[PDB]
């Protein structure tokens, strides 16, 4: 029941932003993120 | 902030304990040098049009005169096999150099400092970074503040109060839909709009989208409590 | 940001449809695998460069239908529905102003024999075994990433680079910018119609300049011309004798016996294999320059689009406010906005 | 003004300093209170 599929790739999830001439979003909280980056 | 950091260092430790492909940046740089040398050894099997690839087989089966004609082929072919390897290694060395200058720049700007450069020291707003050694490379553990749980607010560029227009000294104006506050840009911590929180410029006819709210003066109840003190003292001085 | 991906069939270039030449070419060992591998390494890297430059967002941001940006008119740099690919007005100038020699999109032979074969040179490259491969991200998907970066920039400031896209009114984003260049935010609001009319006029000067002069896009056009000139030079070397009796592989085989023909054929093999090793070395050195340009473009995408830069002269001339990316053939155009 | 500026040290050490007034916005805010208090004290002489 498995095989090679082929498809047009997704660029990312679509996400329209809730803009208005008078609306702002402000973060009530944060997360400290640690990310590894690897360089030769 | 300490629990989130300690947990995120835990996720790095478990991630590095689980997937192989993340270090592919370094393993590919070892694999390319190993493949280039395996290829350079394999070229010692090519005839290049000589009667044999084996130098001793040429020199043992032929006399001096026709041996030079066979050996010259193996020299010409092998020499081009070295020049191909060395050209390829100079081009890789030029890549590794660029990667080392990037890594030296990230050591200087992310470890020895803090960076305002967006997405340079990892994704998020940069707090700090920790270097770790790896075979032929460096791993940077970047630590970044990511803003996480947003709420919507109504906002305005300015407040009009005493006919004059007020702007935040730092941060932004917000409303919950009933009251107005300043807050810092990158975290919701609301405060009453005051003559210390805000600075004044011009009248409110010129600013597009300005809103009416009171701007509090924190000196007013100092002087007005000092007036109710003075009023009771004058009223008392009617009695003796 | 990239250059044309090319694959060269080393056996078909050196020894086109001769097994006598192919059996002589095997005596030179792994060189055709090294050549195939090196050009594959370049071709994979052109997608990586395009991902690093454009794919700096995991979310594709869509602009609101109402355009209440405080008077700033992005309609020249946002998409329009009227065109069957979502390019901006300025991007449709950029895709016309660079002539694109071979995109790689299917040579069906009905386009490549007959009348056209008497005037088109790309078919001669293809028939000699030189093939241009398509980019992974076509000009539609690059236009969508550029649209998402621009939509994020005009709707959400820098925050979509740091984490979530947080809406802000555009006149308040421009105030946060002004405070970033050390100009107090009241200077924006007390002049907002002037600042908007100047931005709208400056985008007008970009549109008219791109409508008028050719030479400005020479940065991208000469990358196409270098790859085209390198492949035309590689096709021309099939005319060289290298000291053989003939330039033509079939002619040598049409007139000489096995023992004598091999002494002529291995001349052409030796000269054509040099002609490939020169081309592949030159393309690796070009690839190393285009890579450095793609890392610079990725650094400008991160620091000029997803942010605001304190770095003098990095994001345009003047004090940096913001920048808008626009797609181009093998490239990126940044519209830097500066006080 | 005292909101627009900060103080450190005396006027001898700074090369090229100039004499000018620096306004304190607390002064006239208390000076109308001195004129208020003066009219209140003088009115309290009348009854
Ligand atoms: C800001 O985000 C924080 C997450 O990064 C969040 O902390 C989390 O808070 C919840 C409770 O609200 C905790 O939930 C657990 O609580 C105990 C165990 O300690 C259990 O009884 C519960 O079933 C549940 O598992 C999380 O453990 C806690 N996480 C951390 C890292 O502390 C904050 O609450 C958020 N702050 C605000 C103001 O929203
Ligand atoms: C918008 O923000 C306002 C400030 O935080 C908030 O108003 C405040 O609401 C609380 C109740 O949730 C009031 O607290 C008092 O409530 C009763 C009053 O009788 C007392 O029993 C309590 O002990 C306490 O004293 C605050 O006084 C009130 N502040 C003001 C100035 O009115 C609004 O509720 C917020 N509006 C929305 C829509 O979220
Ligand atoms: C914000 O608060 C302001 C102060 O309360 C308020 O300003 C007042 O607005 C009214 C209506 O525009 C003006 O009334 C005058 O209008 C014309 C002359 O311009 C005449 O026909 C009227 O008889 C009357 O004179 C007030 O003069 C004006 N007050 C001041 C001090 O300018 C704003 O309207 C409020 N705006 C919002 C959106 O809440
Ligand atoms: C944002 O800027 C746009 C570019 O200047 C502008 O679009 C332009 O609008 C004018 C006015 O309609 C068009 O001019 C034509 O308008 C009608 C067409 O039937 C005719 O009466 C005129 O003679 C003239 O031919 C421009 O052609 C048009 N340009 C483009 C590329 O569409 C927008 O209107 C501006 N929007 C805002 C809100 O400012
Ligand atoms: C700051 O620099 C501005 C230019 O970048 C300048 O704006 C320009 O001001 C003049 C008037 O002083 C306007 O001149 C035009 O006015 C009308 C047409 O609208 C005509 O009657 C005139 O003959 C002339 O064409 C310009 O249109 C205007 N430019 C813009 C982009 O709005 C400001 O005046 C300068 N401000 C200060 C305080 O110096
Ligand atoms: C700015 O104003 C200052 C005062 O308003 C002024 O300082 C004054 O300078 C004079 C001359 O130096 C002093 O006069 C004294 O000079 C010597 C002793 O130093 C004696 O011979 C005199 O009798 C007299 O005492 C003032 O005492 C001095 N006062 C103060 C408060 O500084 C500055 O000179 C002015 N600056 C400029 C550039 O003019
Ligand atoms: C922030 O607001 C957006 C959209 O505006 C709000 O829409 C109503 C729901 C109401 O709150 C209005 O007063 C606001 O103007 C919210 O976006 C919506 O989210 C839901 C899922 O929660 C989604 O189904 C809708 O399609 C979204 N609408 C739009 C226009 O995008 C958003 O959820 C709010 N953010 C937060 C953190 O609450
Ligand atoms: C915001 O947009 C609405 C229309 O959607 C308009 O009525 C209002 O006046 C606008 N306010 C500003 C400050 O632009
Ligand atoms: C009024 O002033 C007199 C001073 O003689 C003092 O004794 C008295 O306690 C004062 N009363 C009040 C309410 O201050
Ligand atoms: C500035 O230079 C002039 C001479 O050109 C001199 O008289 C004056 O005292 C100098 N002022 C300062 C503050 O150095
Ligand atoms: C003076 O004080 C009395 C109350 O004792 C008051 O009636 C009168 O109006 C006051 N006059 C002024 C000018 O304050």
């Amino acid at each position: 029941s498995q095989s090679i599929i082929a498809y047009t790739m997704s660029l990312g999830v679509e996400n329209s932003v809730a803009y208005s001439n008078n609306s702002i979003a402000i973060p009530t909280n944060f997360t400290i993120s640690v990310t590894t980056e690897i360089l030769p | 902030i300490a629990n989130q950091f300690n947990s995120a260092i835990g996720k790095i430790q478990d991630s590095l304990s689980s997937t192989a492909s993340a270090l592919g940046k370094l393993q590919d740089v070892v694999n390319q040098n190993a493949q280039a040398l395996n290829t350079l050894v394999k070229q010692l099997s090519s005839n290049f049009g000589a009667i044999s690839s084996v130098l001793n087989d040429i020199l043992s089966r032929l006399d001096k005169v026709e041996a030079e004609v066979q050996i010259d082929r193996l020299i010409t072919g092998r020499l081009q096999s070295l020049q191909t390897y060395v050209t390829q290694q100079l081009i890789r060395a030029a890549e590794i150099r660029a990667s080392a200058n990037l890594a030296a720049t990230k050591m200087s700007e992310c470890v020895l400092g803090q960076s305002k450069r967006v997405d340079f020291c990892g994704k998020g707003y940069h707090l700090m970074s920790f270097p770790q050694s790896a075979p032929h490379g460096v791993v940077f553990l970047h630590v970044t503040y990511v803003p996480a749980q947003e709420k919507n607010f109504t906002t305005a560029p300015a407040i009009c109060h005493d006919g004059k227009a007020h702007f935040p000294r730092e941060g932004v104006f917000v409303s919950n839909g009933t009251h107005w506050f300043v807050t810092q840009r990158n975290f919701y911590e609301p405060q009453i709009i005051t003559t210390d929180n805000t600075f004044v410029s011009g009248n409110c006819d010129v600013v597009i989208g300005i809103v009416n709210n009171t701007v509090y003066d924190p000196l007013q109840p100092e002087l007005d409590s000092f007036k109710e003190e003075l009023d009771k003292y004058f009223k008392n001085h009617t009695s003796p | 940001v990239s250059m044309t991906k090319t694959s060269v069939d080393c056996t078909m270039y050196i020894c086109g449809d001769s097994t006598e030449c192919s059996n002589l070419l095997l005596q030179y060992g792994s060189f055709c695998t090294q050549l195939n591998r090196a050009l594959t390494g370049i071709a994979v890297e052109q997608d990586k460069n395009t991902q690093e430059v454009f794919a700096q967002v995991k979310q594709i941001y869509k602009t609101p239908p109402i355009k209440d940006f405080g008077g700033f008119n992005f309609s020249q740099i946002l998409p329009d529905p009227s065109k069957p690919s979502k390019r901006s007005f300025i991007e449709d100038l950029l895709f016309n102003k660079v002539t694109l020699a071979d995109a790689g999109f299917i040579k069906q032979y009905g386009d490549c024999l007959g009348d056209i074969a008497a005037r088109d040179l790309i078919c001669a490259q293809k028939f000699n075994g030189l093939t241009v491969l398509p980019p992974l991200l076509t000009d539609e998907m690059i236009a969508q990433y550029t649209s998402a970066l621009l939509a994020g920039t005009i709707t959400s400031g820098w925050t979509f680079g740091a984490g979530a896209a947080l809406q802000i009114p555009f006149a308040m984003q421009m105030a946060y910018r002004f405070n970033g260049i050390g100009v107090t935010q009241n200077v924006l609001y007390e002049n907002q119609k002037l600042i908007a009319n100047q931005f709208n006029s400056a985008i007008g000067k970009i549109q008219d300049s791109l409508s008028s002069t050719a030479s400005a896009l020479g940065k991208l056009q000469d990358v196409v011309n270098q790859n085209a000139q390198a492949l035309n030079t590689l096709v021309k070397q099939l005319s060289s004798n290298f000291g053989a009796i003939s330039s033509v592989l079939n002619d040598i085989l049409s007139r000489l016996d096995k023992v004598e023909a091999e002494v002529q054929i291995d001349r052409l093999i030796t000269g054509r294999l040099q002609s490939l090793q020169t081309y592949v070395t030159q393309q690796l050195i070009r690839a190393a320059e285009i890579r450095a340009s793609a890392n610079l473009a990725a650094t400008k995408m991160s620091e000029c689009v997803l942010g605001q830069s304190k770095r003098v002269d990095f994001c345009g001339k003047g004090y940096h406010l913001m920048s808008f990316p626009q797609s181009a053939p093998h490239g990126v155009v940044f519209l830097h906005v500066t006080y």
